[PDB]
This record gives structure tokens, C-alpha cells and sequence, in this order.
């Protein structure tokens, strides 16, 4: 006799994603050397934590001193949606992840004349109020002022607090608000700053994750 | 075996007070891990289905005992009569994706398609019932999209359970109530 | 663990067969079940 | 719990309770019971980027009158309530400042009436409680509870753990817990029972963890 | 040559309640935490010793002394589908097995005031007569009797007394009589105790066992 | 790649007989311990060993001395067909397998008055010749004589003498005469011993087997 | 044990397999059939 | 190594399966990554 074998129905159909290998047919063949070839990644994040690509805000990158005084210099969503995003290599890449859980990182860098002096102010709203468009009343969340100087930039992250241990890179059309809250960042004085541009990028964190790949787009 | 009633501290006598003998039990099959392993029909009824567990009849053996806990996780397995491509898309996906074959797609090969999905919500657990009714978007294992959906059924797999909820049977009319049990031809 | 009694292992890696489970930091109706009084409470006679 | 002297014709069983600056005393004590479990799960989850903080002072007693029972309500008449409810003080002002946050409870429900009322009350705490049927009022006793039955005691006590799909909550929109009372046996008045029982709840937040500071106007 | 199999027919077909495990797709996926989730349960069983559920006498749980003297307070059907178990989680549970074998547990909490007294016996009548109405007539099966006082409650143990090893949760047409007798609670006297409520529960035993599932139900 | 199979023609096809076992699908049942309950049996032929059934002589199981003096008693044909066999369980067992080899014996319990005395022989007339009507005609076969006693029965083995090893249980059409010859009893002299009855039966011998099950027979 | 004759075990666990029986506490015929006198109960000559 | 989840390993050899490298003589923005600066550069009151 040979081996009875039972072939289980629905077992075997194609599927686009499955863990095996197909047969093969053409080998013995063997692939130039490309031993040390600059520049490799081996995982997206990796690209996504050390090169921070910029924010946008109508068409630039910068935001710009208003006039001297208490005024909130931009105000967003917390979703990889956000309008802001968007041109952000991160948005670009979490569009194919439902999921994420993380750290996200900001960075302001002032661009002004050596005589332009300005202090800021930095800070997450999480969702349950209105975001504050005055420092006093932001005052209270997590936040962090800073002065200009000899050092361009200032780097700082936006917490993960949320309810579950993951959310949704996507937006749903029932969200009014922001699900994640915002972070409004607001500038606190200034003299001889007017004009003068505060460019700003984001990178991912050391904790931030992305998961569950998905494949929404057109074609 | 008096008690201080109000105390409700669990009491459990046996046979042995009057002078019986308790004997063995093998409580296998009232197992919650077992019991729930095991496929049910959900009704679909586009061509399109998010799938969730609590789509299983309410006095089906399998839902009923889902809704006697309040809290639950598992991971799936589904069995679809479908024709031609089944996309399969993880919980927090934008619809708009069932239609993309990069996704989990599996061919036709009839009758039906059988799958091992694995738990995709973002909660630790997720519930059955909720205060906070009508359930959230985000307890789903996610949706199926085929050309066609004749049938559909989920099994959970490596179910776990908390904090139980009621579960009642049928209120008979008289005394008891009595039905046609399976039994042998008359001849 | 649940209605599963094929002898060999899956030949599928467990990573691809189920999801992982984290943990961060045997249980309870079955611990309670077993605390449940049985005695008497009285004084007992013959 | 218990007392001594020696026997007596009164009370005895005494227990005192105590959360933060806050002390309740009870000569009719049946014990009390525990939730789903004896410690909550991890306080400091990923879920909180361990921005979390916890917060003693919540942690005492407050109290909120429930109902009056009656003879007229018999079987089956329920009280039920979601806590928090209208917070106030401390803890009520955790819940305006932070945008999540987290807490189990300290119960005592008190129906006193006095030793020659009949009927029974039961009190218990439901996860996620959304309207039973008249039938599952039968299988109630699946919850943590405990009877009130003025020939034993005057006191239930109840302590249970915050739970949920979710690590932390928005109270503002999603308390897991729902504390109810419900006849059992409809209140008897005999010659000197007491005319009606007033019953009331002593509260404390148990183990409150915040995180998400939030803006603020005042 | 490869290896010659048998592909065996009547093998393979689908079935709704098969041991094994279908082939997987979306991989490498990680649950969040739930180390210690209170209140979790293992078996039903469990549940089903631990907390013992009410029985039913026409829309309510307890029984009403109805007056001083001899009176039979309750009588009933011992199958899991009597109409007094109803409202019973052991008998919503039940109704997913066809046999079961065990003790099963009777719980008498007297709610009256402290100034009524009462005594009351239960006893467990196997069939092969007619329940009697009278203790005299009762107290020749297993019974038990007992009064008020301190303790509020008092359980007792329906014992398994079958010719065979398992018995049906389920009833059947042609039974007339309930196939493993009935169980009788009278009231021998009180004073002061008419009107009084003596709420009934019921609960598992601890060699109580459910074997055989079976869904029969609507859908 | 995955694992290449021949899925072999003209193997798996049903079969009402095969030594393969089909799949499950409700597992974890426990059976009522059966320990020890009497009268089990392990092999047909153990039965057949240990009780020997009843002969038939036109509707009876004994043979009735018809007069004092050299009578034949009884003659029959050796096959598991004969009309003497047909209510015996050795014949009725026999009907299911075609071919047996073995020792068949015979048992001779004489029911007669204490005042009753007779001497018998018994003989096995292998087949070539026409079985004899009288003792000395058959005295030159394998017999064997015995008188009545204190002794009711009497045993005599049926020795198999065949040209092959094996013989059939069957009876074919073409088979004018037993193919295994015939026994024939007689009856030496008695004396007051008219009338009375030797009932016999027939039991498996030590050595007889039976083989290759068939089932012929209506439905 | 009956018309069986596979030499390797098999693929599912004897516990879905069959039923498992219990205990509570060779056979008969067969001891029986043993138990048969099949002497001479005479005295044998030659 | 990619999405892949065999625990048995190819039927057919590895020369076959795929295609086989050469070498001629870990890496970079994985590197890059973790040589990020994470203090301060100020000095830290409290």
C-alpha cells in the first residue's frame, strides 16, 4: 500500500500573503558581489528616527513671528492625517499601518539674524478641552518654553497618552475633534524677531511603533 | 450547614453530611477554552462583513456563552463560501481597502475558504456589553470583502473570559419542559 | 488548549499561527470556587 | 469580623473602615467582600508613556443617598447608579484637570431600619452594566454583592477594582462600574419594625492614578 | 520519482467542529498586555459552585409562610429544565449539554424579622411513588430538618440517585413524571413567622459534572 | 517550495472493509466504567468450545430406541449445512466464514430409567464407500462402543480427514454426496430400554477453526 | 485490536479519537472453555 | 527572514530555490538611527 492521505477542504487556496515559497525552476545561478554598497536600511523606522522631514503650514515649512507679544504661532491634530503632516515622511509612511503606539518628535529651528531675539512656548493638549490660544491657560499641560541662541535648535516629544495601548494612523469621519488631542505651540515675546522664520520637522521616536500593514489606497 | 447568609462567601455542602459519598467529576466539556472552539453561522449580509463576535446568535451555544462573560479575548479562524476573491483587512482599516488584493486575499478554491486570523483590536480585551447601549467601532477582527459571500462562519480561538454575565434558558409553560429528545425508530 | 488534538506540531511557526501575547507587571472563580465553606458550623451528635 | 463583653441582646461583629482622613465605624458588620480580584493590574502602562501619577488624597470617603425602601416596592424594584455620578471635592476635581485616569471602589451601603423590619435587600457592583431583564434580576448574585437583612445586619461592604477594556478611562465618557440595590424580599413592618428604611452609600475611590494634565481657565 | 500518496475519499470534508487549525496569513502580530485582568474564569462549572442563583415560584425567589402548622411550602421537578430552575444560571448553563451526573445545592436564606420563628424540613423524594404533601409521610426519604436563628442561611445536597451513571438536562415528551424525583420543602410550625420570606438559591456541587454539548435552540 | 506528492490512481477509493480509521470531531467523552460486568466473551469459538447445542432429528434432539437389537439409530452428512446441524450455534456461526478445519464433537446424554440399559457405537465413515447400515459393516471405521451407566453422556471427537487442509463450511450443488462423509450412531442391543431417549449435541473441538469471513445471506 | 492494521500511530490524539473509559473497582468464555474436562474418567486398557 | 513562516525547511536546495551571492572584499541607517544625541547639552536645575 502507499501513504493514505486526507486532503482538507479549504486548505490551499492562493492567498496574496502567505508564508510560503513557490517551486522553483531556473538554478545554479549566482548574483554579482554587492558587499558594502553605501547607504543600506534595514528597517523603515530607522530612516524615520534620524532624518526628520517638515511640517507644513500653507505651503512652507517655517512659521513666522507675527508682531511681538503672546501670540499662538500654530495649533494641530495629533493624527499622522493631519494637514500638517502630510508632506512628512512619517505621514507618508504610517498611511500603510491601521495602528501606531509611540513617541513623536519636534524640532524648531530658528532661522533668524543674529539680533532677532525670541522665546517660545511648546505644549501637548490632550483631548478633553478646547487647545488653549494662549499660554496661560496651555500653561498647564505638558509643556516646555526656550530662548534663542547660540544653538539653532530645540527637539521635543510628544507623549503617547492615550487610552488604549494603540491607535489609529487613519481618521475616521465620526472624529470631530482630534482623537489624540493637539499640540499648539505659541511664542511668548520677541524684539528686532518680526518676520523671522522657526522651521520645523518631525521624527520618530525611540519608542515609536508602527503595525498592522494595510493597503488603502487607489490602485 | 447554617451560614451567615448575608455574608456572600461561597458555601458548598456534600452528600457526605448525611452520609453519601461525593464522587469525581471531569468538567471537560463545560471548559471555556473548549467550548468556544467551535465554528457558528454569522448572518452576513452584503457581499462586504466586518467581522465580530457578537454577531453570533444570542441563544446560540457558542454566543450565548460569549455574553455570559463581560469581558473576552481570542484569536479567529473563519470559514467563507465565497466566490471569487476573499480580502481580508485588520481592525482600524480604511474600508476603502477591501477592495486592494495587496491585502490578505485569498483565491477561490470551493467550498469554502478556511483562515487563521489573529486578534487585531488595540484594547487588552474587548467586551460584551459596554457603559460608556451600542458597542465601539474599534471590536472587530477586522472585515472581508468578496465578490460574492454565500456563507459565513468564526471560530475564537484561545478564548479567555471575565467576570460572568447571566444566562438563561427557555421559561416553560407548565411544571418542566418536556420536547421530542433523539430516540430510536418505533419499527 | 481548546478543541485542538492533532498529536504532530503546527507546520506553521507559532509567530504566523496566533498573535503574541506581552505581558506587563492561574486565576480567580476557580480560586474562589475552592474557598467555598463545607463544614458544618454547628456541634455535631452520633 | 466580632465583639466581646460576652453574648448580649444587641449588636456586635464591629469593624472599622478608613480611607485617607476619613473613618466608618459598624457594631453589624457581615464582613465584606471583595471584587474580581484582590489587586488591580499594572498601574504604569505603555498606554500612559509612565506620564501617570496617583494621587492619596482622592482616596477617602464620600457620601450620596440612594432611595427609600418601602413596603410598597416588592420584588425585583432596583435602584441602580453609574459611579462616578456627580464627583465633587478632590477627587471631583481630578476628573476637570486630567484628561485620563483610573480608580476602583471602596463601597458601604447602609439601610438602617432596625432589627424587627423583615425583607432583604441586595447590593451589588456590575462591570458594564447596560438594563437587565426581569429574568436575569434571578442571577444577579453573579456580581459582587452582598445582603442587607435587618435580623443580621445594617451594613453591606463591597470593595472591588477598577476595570475595563482599557488600561485607563475618560469618565467624562465611560465609567465601567454601576453600583445596585434590589428587593428581594419586599421590606416587612410588623408591630415595632421602623415605618420606611432610608438608604445611603459611603464611598471611597480606591488606588486613583490620573495622567494628561489638561488646560485651564481657572 | 516523488512520493506516491493515497488521497483517501470520505476524508477531508469541512466540519463545523474539527480539532484542527487553519492555515494562517497576516503574521508577527503582538498583543497588548493583559497580565491580571480581574475576575477571570476558567471553567463555567466554577462559577456555577461559587454563585448559587435563584429559584422561582411563580415571578418571585423566596416562599411565603403561609400560615402556622404543617404546610407544604414548595415541591418540585430535579431536571434542569423545571420550571423553578428557569431564572437559574445552572439551568441557562445546562441547557448546552445532553447528560450530566451530581450533587446540586439548595440554599434557604429566612429573611424574617427577629421576633419570627420558624422550622422548616426539606427532603428529596425519589421517584417511585408520589411526593407527599406531609412530613410524617416525607420524613422516610433523605431529609433534613432545622430552625431560625443566628444564621440567615442553610444549604443542603440534592443527591444523585439514578439507575444509571449520567441522566438528561433535557425533558422528554413521553415523561410524565420528572424521571429523578422531586424535592418537597415543608414548614413544620412558626410563630410570629407568617408572611415571612424565605428566599431559595441554588448552586453546583462539588461533584457536579456537564458532559455532551449540544446546540438546540432557535438559531 | 513545498513537498511534491503523486496522488496515486485506484487508491482511496472507499471500501467497506479497510483496516484505516475515519477522522474525529467530538472529543473529550468520557465513558460509565464498565469494570468487570460478567459473561463477557473475547471469541466466538470459545462459546462454541463451552456449551454444545442440540442436534435435530425432525423436530427433536434426541434419537428414540426403536427396538431392542442392531438398529441404526441416526446417519448424517459431515458439513455445517446438514439439516441435523441447522439449530446448532456450531452451524449457525459457521454461515458466516467459507472454509474451517478441525474436530467436532459429539455428545450422547442417554435419558432412560435406572431399569433402562443399552450399548451403542459410534462411527465416522469417511467418504468412498456408502455409509454402512449395520455395526459390522462399520466396525472397520474409526467407532467407538459404550455401554449406559452411572454416566450420563459420552463424548466422541469427529476427526478431520480431508485431501486439503482447509474444507468448506458451504454446501455446493454439485455435491451429490457430503464431501466429508457422515457418522452414523447405532444401537447395539438394550432391554428395556424401547422408548427411551439419547438426546445429543454437538460442541467445537479444541483444534476446529474457522476462516475467512464472508456474508451471504438475504439482506 | 479489531480490523486495524495501520503500523503508524495516529495523526489526531487517542483522546478525540475515542472514548476514554473509566475504571471503578482477561474474561470469562474464554476461561471457561479452558476449565473443559477432557480426560477419560475409566481406567484405560492397553 | 522576510514573510516567511516554514518551520520545516525547503524541500529543494537552497542553489535552486534562489539565487546564490558572491561577496568581494549589518548596516548604516541602522547605525545612523542609534547615533542620536538624546541628552541635553544645557545643565539641569531640579
Amino acid at each position: 500500500g502507499i501513504f493514505p492521505v486526507a486532503c482538507s477542504d479549504g486548505y490551499g487556496n492562493m492567498v496574496t500573503t502567505d508564508p510560503k515559497t513557490a517551486d522553483p525552476a531556473y538554478g545554479k545561478v549566482y548574483n554579482p558581489p554587492r558587499t558594502a554598497l553605501p547607504g543600506r536600511f534595514t528597517n523603515y523606522l530607522d530612516v524615520a528616527e534620524a532624518c526628520p522631514t517638515f511640517l507644513m503650514f500653507e505651503n512652507v515649512p517655517y512659521v513666522s513671528t507675527r508682531t511681538d507679544g503672546q501670540r499662538l504661532l500654530a495649533k494641530f491634530d495629533v493624527s499622522l492625517a493631519a494637514k500638517h503632516m502630510s508632506n512628512t515622511y512619517l505621514a507618508g509612511l504610517a498611511q500603510y499601518y491601521t495602528q501606531y503606539t509611540g513617541t513623536i518628535n519636534l524640532h524648531f529651528m530658528f532661522t533668524g539674524p543674529t539680533d532677532a531675539k525670541a522665546r517660545y512656548m511648546v505644549a501637548y493638549v490632550p483631548p478633553g478641552m478646547d487647545a488653549p490660544d494662549n499660554p496661560e491657560e496651555a500653561a498647564h499641560c505638558i509643556h516646555a518654553e526656550w530662548d534663542t541662541g547660540l544653538n539653532s535648535k530645540f527637539t521635543f516629544s510628544i507623549p503617547y497618552i492615550s487610552a488604549a495601548d494603540y491607535t489609529y494612523t487613519a481618521s475616521h469621519e465620526a472624529e470631530t475633534t482630534c482623537v489624540q488631542g493637539w499640540v499648539c505651540v505659541y511664542q511668548i515675546t520677541h524684539g528686532k524677531a518680526d518676520a523671522d522664520a522657526l522651521v520645523v520637522s518631525a521624527s520618530a521616536g525611540k519608542d515609536f511603533e508602527l503595525r498592522l500593514p494595510v493597503d488603502a489606497r487607489q490602485q | 450547614t447554617t451560614t451567615t447568609g448575608e455574608s456572600a462567601d461561597p458555601v458548598t455542602t456534600t452528600v457526605e453530611n448525611y452520609g453519601g459519598e461525593t464522587q469525581v467529576q471531569r468538567r471537560h466539556h463545560t471548559d471555556v477554552a473548549f467550548v468556544l472552539d467551535r465554528f457558528v453561522k454569522v448572518t452576513v449580509s452584503d457581499n462586504q462583513h466586518t467581522l465580530d463576535v457578537m454577531q453570533a446568535h444570542k441563544d446560540n451555544i457558542v454566543g450565548a456563552l460569549l455574553r455570559a462573560a463581560t469581558y473576552y479575548f481570542s484569536d479567529l479562524e473563519i470559514a467563507v463560501t465565497h466566490t471569487g476573491k476573499l480580502t481580508w483587512v485588520p481592525n482600524g482599516a480604511p474600508v476603502s481597502a477591501l477592495n486592494n488584493t495587496t491585502n490578505p486575499t485569498a483565491y477561490h478554491k470551493g467550498p469554502v475558504t478556511r483562515l487563521a486570523l489573529p486578534y487585531t483590536a488595540p484594547h487588552r480585551v474587548l467586551a460584551t456589553a459596554y457603559t460608556g447601549a451600542h458597542l465601539p467601532t474599534s471590536f472587530n477582527f477586522g472585515a472581508v470583502k468578496a465578490e460574492t459571500i454565500t456563507e459565513l462562519l468564526v471560530r475564537m480561538k484561545r478564548a479567555e473570559l471575565y467576570c460572568p454575565r447571566p444566562i438563561l434558558p427557555i421559561q416553560p409553560t407548565g411544571d418542566r419542559h418536556k420536547q421530542p429528545l433523539v430516540a430510536p425508530a418505533k419499527q | 488548549s481548546g478543541n485542538t488534538g492533532s498529536i504532530i506540531n503546527n507546520y506553521y511557526m507559532q509567530q504566523y499561527q496566533n498573535s503574541m501575547d506581552t505581558q506587563l507587571g492561574n486565576d480567580w472563580f476557580s480560586k474562589l470556587a475552592s474557598s467555598a465553606f463545607s463544614g458544618l458550623f454547628g456541634a455535631l451528635l452520633a | 469580623d466580632k465583639k466581646t463583653e460576652e453574648t448580649t441582646l444587641l449588636e456586635d461583629r464591629i469593624l472599622t473602615t478608613r480611607n485617607g482622613h476619613t473613618t466608618s465605624t459598624t457594631q453589624s458588620s457581615v464582613g465584606v467582600t471583595f471584587g474580581y480580584a484582590t489587586a488591580e493590574d499594572s498601574t504604569s502602562g505603555p498606554n500612559t508613556s509612565a506620564l501617570e501619577t496617583r494621587v492619596h488624597q482622592a482616596e477617602r470617603f464620600f457620601k450620596m443617598a440612594l432611595f427609600d425602601w418601602v413596603p410598597s416596592q416588592n420584588f425585583g424594584h432596583m435602584h441602580k447608579v453609574v459611579l462616578p455620578h456627580e464627583p465633587k471635592g478632590v477627587y471631583g476635581g481630578l476628573v476637570k484637570s486630567y484628561a485620563y485616569m483610573r480608580n476602583g471602589w471602596d463601597v458601604e451601603v447602609t439601610a438602617v431600619g432596625n432589627q424587627f423590619n423583615g425583607g432583604c435587600l441586595l447590593v451589588a457592583l456590575v462591570p458594564e452594566m447596560g438594563d437587565i431583564s426581569d429574568r436575569e434580576k434571578y442571577q444577579l448574585t453573579l456580581y459582587p454583592h452582598q445582603f442587607i437583612n435587618p435580623r443580621t445586619n445594617m451594613t453591606a461592604h463591597i470593595t472591588v477594582p477598577y476595570v475595563g477594556v482599557n488600561r485607563y478611562d475618560q469618565y467624562k465618557q465611560h465609567r465601567p462600574w454601576t453600583l445596585v440595590v434590589m428587593v428581594v424580599a419586599p421590606l416587612t413592618t410588623n408591630t415595632a419594625g421602623a415605618q420606611q428604611i432610608k438608604v445611603y452609600a459611603n464611598i471611597a475611590p480606591t488606588n486613583v492614578h490620573v495622567a494628561g494634565e489638561l488646560p485651564s481657565k481657572e
